[PDB]
């Protein structure tokens, strides 16, 4: 493995873990976030390698946008987490190994 | 030899380390053929089962079902077959509906039972997401997914688990006579 | 000399007629061991159990057990403890009050399983009155009844059910699929 | 990169959109073990393509007594992480990238 990606999977690690801790001492509603924003780092591990093909991007920037958003803001999570899983499904046939 | 029933009942525990040796077909089929004796309410056999095997489609069902652990060989997906439970007002279907559904759990424990018995394990999984794998697998609108069980050879050796006495689920003769 | 478990589970068949040779209570203690080592959804253990088996209460129990065809030597009454299910959101309890139903299931059909590997026979049945046992019984508020089923020994000869071919309920990787 | 590790990062990505999605119809202590079976996930990633060099492989190995345990077992979960942020701590300077 390139010594760039072995550093970039460790810290993914460490992201879920600490945010797995952080999370007996923040909101209920917080570990929604957490899991988004660690779908969106998996997801911008790959195009920072060229592993994107034309939909593994498209969540990714959809992703973007719903996690940059100003805090606040009256969300449905369920729908766009549904959408979001919905593409992705689509996308796995594309990248399947055989 | 083949087990005698009584040991292998009280032994089954839930297994989550599965190995990587798969399972041949013959045995497959056998579990499958053991697993469809379950009782069945007036004998309609309204439900639906489906098996996953290749090493691909299993690892993209297991991503979609959070509440699985461990890569199993095969996948066994569980259903009731709603065509044959609706009749007259909503209310006679809520009633044939859930009966549905507690004859289809009999299946996946006659399922895990024999494939204990074997030398595999299982475990029942119920969180994963439904419409994601009815389109996946192209199961109609009329067929709804329940459980989701995955069956293989365990990896480490088996633990029971911790149960609270007999006394305080069990009543005889009236509620609160835990000694009869 | 104790069965093997392949043959016992696919041979288990719903026994209706019960002869009056009564069950002793070292039997039902054994069974009621066997039949408590069903999964439960993450251990909760959710339920409740009661036997009733004086010669009375019996057939008090199976006039509003309409059901029910034949006296047994006993009853066993398994119910979902809903005490342990109650949390945040309605839409959590629904959540966690329908697994927990379906874990309950697994237990009657594990009981189904020791009962006939000891030469008894047993039937799960669903169609009763819910109030008036749990008035009868002194069941509380909390404590939903299930499902009720006779166990005893079989008056007359086992005789199979007529089942659908595998290739009808069974589908292979896709829907439609009932070859491979 | 390898055909096979794009589908590993991929299939992460689903996992951690379709556990965010079922965190609202499930328990409030459950977001912890997503994230610690996050962890575990990225982790046996690495030693599985070669990444893992001595310490990285004893905390994927201690992730997974926790996470294959029997349910209803009393773990201070906020002690167990601690620990296992400061063993992953210790070890990201042996694969940093200059
Ligand atoms: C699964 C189930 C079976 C039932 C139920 C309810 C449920 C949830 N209720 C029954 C009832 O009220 N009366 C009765 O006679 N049987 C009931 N059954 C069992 C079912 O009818 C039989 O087991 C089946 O029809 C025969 O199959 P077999 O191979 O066991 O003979
Ligand atoms: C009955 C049931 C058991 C489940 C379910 C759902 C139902 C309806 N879902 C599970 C799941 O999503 N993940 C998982 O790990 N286990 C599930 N189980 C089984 C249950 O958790 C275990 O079987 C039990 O906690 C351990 O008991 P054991 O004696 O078999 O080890």
């Amino acid at each position: 493995l390139p010594p760039q990606l072995r550093e970039e999977i460790a810290l993914l690690a460490v992201y879920l873990l600490s945010s797995g801790r952080g999370l007996l001492e923040e909101p209920a509603d917080y570990g929604i976030y957490r899991c988004t924003d660690g779908a969106r780092r998996a997801l911008q591990l790959l195009d920072e390698h060229g592993g994107s093909t034309a939909r593994l991007t498209a969540v990714r920037e959809r992703l973007d946008e719903v996690m940059f958003a100003p805090m606040g803001e009256d969300r449905d999570m369920g729908a766009i987490l549904d959408d979001l899983c919905r593409q992705m499904a689509d996308a796995l046939p594309e990248i399947e190994t055989p | 030899s083949l087990p005698d029933a009584w040991t292998v009942l009280k032994t089954r525990t839930a297994v989550r380390n599965y190995a990587k040796e798969p399972v041949d077909d013959a045995l497959i089929e056998q579990l499958l053929e053991a697993m469809l004796a379950a009782p069945t309410a007036s004998n309609r056999q309204a439900w639906s089962f489906m098996v996953v095997r290749r090493p691909a489609a299993v690892r993209r069902l297991r991503a979609f079902s959070p509440g699985v652990l461990g890569t199993p060989a095969f996948f066994v997906v569980a259903c009731v077959d709603r065509s044959l439970t609706d009749n007259l007002s909503p209310k006679l279907s809520q009633k044939i509906y859930d009966t549905s559904k507690l004859c289809v759990a009999m299946a996946v424990e006659n399922l895990l039972l024999a494939a204990h018995a074997a030398g595999l394990g299982g475990c029942p999984v119920g969180s994963f997401r439904s419409d994601i794998v009815t389109s996946m697998l192209g199961i109609p609108e009329h067929i709804e997914p329940m459980l989701v069980v995955p069956i293989g050879r365990p990896a480490t050796a088996l633990v029971p688990s911790q149960r609270r006495a007999k006394n305080e689920v069990v009543n005889y003769e009236s509620w609160g006579n835990r000694a009869a």
